[PDB]
């Protein structure tokens, strides 16, 4: 009682950041895939998802 | 007046044994920036990580 | 939660050449122009009521984003940013607003990188006491998503 | 056989552009966009302030 | 006179050969349109200026509009190296590029 | 610097004098209610030819009463087209039609 | 001085209240090629006469 809301998340346990996946925002991220050549990355950059 | 969209290779193809993937490669893709080949590379280095 | 943009209001793609300055009443105000009359209005209040769309947010100034956002205020204006790209947490009404997003960073984070905003589902939220004094002021809200 | 040339990486022109600000009208703070854009359009956008 | 012979003998004598120097492959994300379409891939760090460059970033109005109707105009268009490249026959690595 | 009129008139050929000259497109407007200033600006010497030939742009500065500053210069065309490299190595305009 | 809007709504009856009032009309002009200032001057009270 009281569950305000009941989401369906990505298993972070499963994908873990073994993996190099964060999923503590809702989407999955991954630091340094698809990254600017020659200068460095942006944090919290969107390319990450 | 037209209507551009993907269409899978398996609805004009009749043999399975040639056809992998479907739409949503295309629209995985359609997310990426366009890369480099030197960006592709630190993809593929990446991953291999 | 997305408001519907009223019945009178004129969509207006968001370009330089609408705000510009302009003398007004002895100072330099902030003027935008609007194109279905094309006359000038210097201060954001008493300005028509403008759908007013923002496809990039590249090389517009802060006096011209602050503008917009007062004629959001005292215009009535409603402006759609599509740049902008989002995480959005969900808050159950006792968490409620961890973060704190200003007017001016949501006119100025940089492209690419994702804002996070944070939404009440105020659903689960309980009737206020029969004794509970009157709220004489009112709880106003700016940001809203444009999709589910 | 030869040292015909001179390799050099970033190759200053003959040609430049000068400035002279009414310093009255202008700020001598320098301006600045997204870092990216910024890093681009960056050092113009300070000329022609 | 002799400013000129000297500017004319140095102009003469510059044997300097281009190598591609520090440079940036910028995500296309992060890039305003308008900066992006005169973008190719690739670009020197040295950036130099050009006026170009101030379409949609300048706050002069009229500037603003005239450069854009000069870059609009089908005899003129401004652009970013990298552009041309030439790989080597065997090697298949690239070589000379445009820039 | 003041060049004066003595040594304009009993200077040896080739001297090179340096003249100045204010641009005073950005002069700032007096106030409306300001008691006149005592006194005349006077030039005595002139150009026979046009001084700014090195000139890209002039204003870089908005007006409110105007859509353009008068005498304001936009950058030429030729100074954004980053053009071609033709085959043979010679630099090349962008081409102002098809064909 | 600046009255508030709370006290003008709430002292009581027999108060004198001190309204000040700009005369502009021998405000400067701003300069022509300044660029524009941000904010808007709001007046809330004003005289029922002259």
């Amino acid at each position: 009682y009281g569950a305000a809301v009941v989401n369906i998340d990505l298993n972070r346990d499963f994908f873990d950041t073994a993996t190099g996946i964060d999923l503590t925002k809702g989407i999955p991220l991954v630091q340094d895939l698809l990254v600017p050549i020659g200068v460095t990355a942006g944090a919290e950059q969107s390319a990450e998802y | 007046r037209y209507h551009e969209s993907v269409l899978e290779i398996a609805d004009i193809f009749d043999q399975a044994d040639f056809i992998q993937t479907s739409d949503a490669v295309r629209q995985l893709r359609a997310l990426m920036p366009t890369l480099s080949t030197s960006q592709i590379r630190h993809a593929i280095e990446r991953i291999a990580q | 939660f997305v408001p519907d943009v009223p019945e009178g209001y004129v969509a207006v793609q968001y370009a330089h050449r609408l705000f510009s300055s302009s003398l007004a009443n002895k100072r330099n105000r902030v003027t935008y122009t609007h194109p279905p009359t094309g006359m000038a209005y210097p201060s954001p209040t008493g300005r028509p009521h403008v759908h007013m769309t923002i496809n990039e947010r590249a090389g517009m100034s802060k006096l011209v984003a602050d503008n917009i956002i007062a004629s959001v205020i005292k215009s009535n204006w409603v402006v759609d940013i599509l740049d902008i790209e989002y995480t959005a947490e969900v808050m159950t009404p006792s968490e409620g607003y961890t973060q704190h997003v200003d007017a001016e960073s949501i006119m100025t984070a940089p492209k690419g990188k994702l804002f996070h905003l944070q939404f009440m589902d105020g659903l689960l939220r309980p009737e206020p006491s029969a004794f509970d004094p009157p709220a004489s002021g009112e709880d106003m809200r700016l940001i809203y998503p444009l999709q589910p | 056989l030869s040292d015909d040339f001179k390799q050099i990486s970033d190759p200053k022109g003959y040609l430049t552009y000068s400035v002279k600000y009414e310093d009255q009208f202008t700020k001598k703070d320098k301006l600045r966009a997204s870092e990216a854009d910024d890093r681009i359009v960056g050092p113009t956008v300070n000329l022609f302030k | 006179v002799s400013g000129l012979l000297m500017v004319l003998f140095k102009v003469m004598t510059d044997n300097r050969l281009v190598i591609v120097g520090e440079t940036t492959t910028p995500m296309s994300n992060t890039l305003s349109t308008v900066v992006n379409n005169v973008l190719r891939t690739t670009y020197h760090n040295n950036v130099g200026v050009n006026p170009a460059l101030l379409r949609d970033f300048t706050q002069v109005n009229w500037l603003n509009r005239d450069i854009t109707n000069m870059l609009q105009q089908a005899g003129t268009k401004y652009g970013l190296g990298l552009t041309e490249t030439r790989l080597d026959y065997v090697r298949l690595v690239k070589t000379i590029v445009g820039h | 610097q003041h060049v004066d009129a003595e040594s304009i008139m009993t200077a040896p050929k080739g001297k090179l004098f340096h003249l100045q000259f204010m641009d005073g497109l950005l002069r700032p407007e007096p106030s409306a209610f300001d008691p006149p200033a005592s006194g005349e600006d006077m030039r005595l010497i002139y150009p026979l030819q046009p001084i700014s030939v090195a000139r890209s742009m002039r204003a870089i500065v908005n007006h409110n009463e105007v859509d353009r500053p008068r005498g304001a210069v936009a950058p030429s065309s030729y100074e954004m087209d980053t053009g071609t490299l033709s085959r043979n190595g010679d630099l090349l305009y962008s081409p102002v039609a098809n064909g």
